[PDB]
């Protein structure tokens, strides 16, 4: 389970199209955070 | 690739491939319509031991 | 029913590469696949056809190691998909300017060339289906089930 | 980024959540054989030949068995792209039932 | 009745749906009465039970 | 000929044995079709 | 005894392909080539 | 959908006028169109394919 990289964000390849609950599912990912408001580990 | 037997010679190719899924959430559905015709026979089999 | 196929899941992404679109040119947003009787038996009292030839592009997409990406290959083990561009940008975010919504990078690309193809549409709820069955082009006269 | 609404107590005062990602790639792969026979190489050498038209003859036989298992060959990926989407289409798809 | 399937088995549903739309099964419609699966084989049927 | 063309698309065993509950019902029941339900029109169009 | 130089240059074109080994009965010589045999020459 | 239909007036013929004749008495078995299956025998192993 790495932390990807977050400066991949900073310039996005595609952008999606639609918003959900997404800690419902989880399992189709792997590397999952949930950042209440803006916080520690993102730097 | 190339590898031989029984006098004959075989050319098998490969190629391999990837599947990302990028959907956030649901992206497809199964939708069973109809019933062909069952398997079984609802029958009578014991099982033994 | 049809209409809770075409609204129980939630759309993915915007490429802006597909273009799958009709005559009139608005774009696909699902496709169905059926088998050949039921497909038969939704055009012939469930559903409507609305048009014939859909255009569909032709090129594809090429995704090469070439640059300065092939170093970070070799030396380190990874790759970017598009470092010249990911790591051009890490220069003027620092410097000049800052933006809630950025430009996406697939929109700056080109755009691919389109012919004419025969296929059948539907209109289910309020966007397009390519309908299809599939025992004909694929899985015809072969030793395989169809899936 | 989700979105918020601002609400009264007795409800807890909601932040701003953030939601972030990594998918790992999963691989497939394609098979195609070809097989060709013994004297169907010699024909292609050169080992059985004459100087007569019949051998030279020989050679458009062993030609055209190429040529019938080339496009058999070549064709026989784009019909399984049209198979690797519906093994995967039929893995992500849970049925309308649920 | 086999208790370590189960719980090896987990308990979020949005995946547990879609494991058994295309769930492995335990049969084979080639056998001749019924047998258990032999490991190359691997049908994708789906299970409400 | 309706179950074998249901059938040339596909070869052990119990895929034979189950052709045969399918001539002996596809022929008990819609072998003569223009005397029994011809008074309907979907089914004939059919 | 199929004559193998006569449909090198062929007379008409089928329209419609099957697996043909499902009704084998109704002809007199007929061969599986699994996609080259020795005694195609 | 329409009453008047458009067809043919005559049949083909395949005679033994010509080249066939020959082995049709000597050889004593017959090509059907030996004019033309047998010249596109020499062309194919001279140019093209």
């Amino acid at each position: 389970p790495p932390g990807y990289r977050y400066a991949a964000a900073m310039v996005p390849t595609g952008s999606l199209l639609s918003t959900i609950e997404v800690a419902s599912h989880r399992r189709l990912f792997d590397f999952f955070s949930r950042v209440r408001s803006d916080a520690n580990s993102l730097y | 690739a190339r590898h031989e037997t029984g006098g004959g010679v075989n050319f098998t190719l490969t190629q391999p491939r990837g599947n990302v899924d990028l959907g956030v959430g649901y992206t497809a559905v199964v939708a069973t319509a109809t019933v062909r015709n069952p398997v079984t026979d609802m029958g009578n089999l014991p099982q033994n031991f | 029913w049809l209409v809770d196929l075409t609204t129980a899941t939630q759309p993915s992404v915007a490429v802006p590469r597909l273009t799958h679109a009709d005559t009139r040119g608005r774009p696909v947003d699902g496709v169905l696949v059926t088998t050949a009787p039921i497909k038969q038996r939704l055009l012939q009292s469930f559903l409507k056809v609305e048009d014939t030839e859909a255009d569909v592009p032709v090129t594809y997409g090429e995704m090469v190691l070439n640059g300065a990406n092939l170093v970070t290959a070799l030396v380190m083990g990874k790759a970017v998909r598009s470092l010249d561009d990911v790591g051009r940008h890490l220069l003027e975010m620092q410097e000049e300017q800052l933006d809630l919504n950025r430009q996406t990078l697939d929109e700056l690309e080109s755009a691919p060339q389109t012919t004419r193809v025969r296929a059948d549409l539907v209109s289910i709820g309020e966007k397009l289906v390519f309908l299809e069955a599939l025992e004909k082009r694929i899985y015809a006269a072969t030793n395989v089930p169809y899936p | 980024h989700q979105p918020l609404i601002a609400r009264d107590g007795p409800h807890p005062i909601e932040q701003p959540t953030h939601n972030y990602m990594t998918k790992i790639i999963d691989r497939r792969a394609l098979n195609a054989a070809f097989s060709l026979a013994t004297e169907a190489i010699a024909l292609l050498t050169g080992e059985a030949l004459d100087g007569t038209g019949i051998g030279a003859h020989r050679q458009l036989r062993a030609i055209q068995q190429l040529a019938r298992n080339v496009q058999a060959v070549l064709g026989a990926f784009e019909r399984g792209t049209a198979d690797q989407m519906l093994h995967v289409l039929l893995e992500k798809a849970p049925p309308l039932a649920l | 009745f086999t208790s370590a399937d189960i719980a090896a088995k987990h308990r979020c549903l949005e995946r547990l749906i879609v494991e058994t739309g295309s769930a492995v099964s335990t049969a084979t419609a080639a056998s001749d009465v019924q047998f258990k699966r032999p490991p190359g084989c691997r049908e994708l049927v789906e299970d409400p039970c | 000929l309706l179950p074998m063309q249901r059938y040339l698309d596909n070869a052990t065993r119990v895929a034979r044995a189950t052709l045969v509950a399918e001539l002996k019902r596809s022929f008990c029941e819609t072998s003569f079709f223009l005397g029994k339900a011809g008074h309907r029109r979907e089914a004939v169009e059919a």
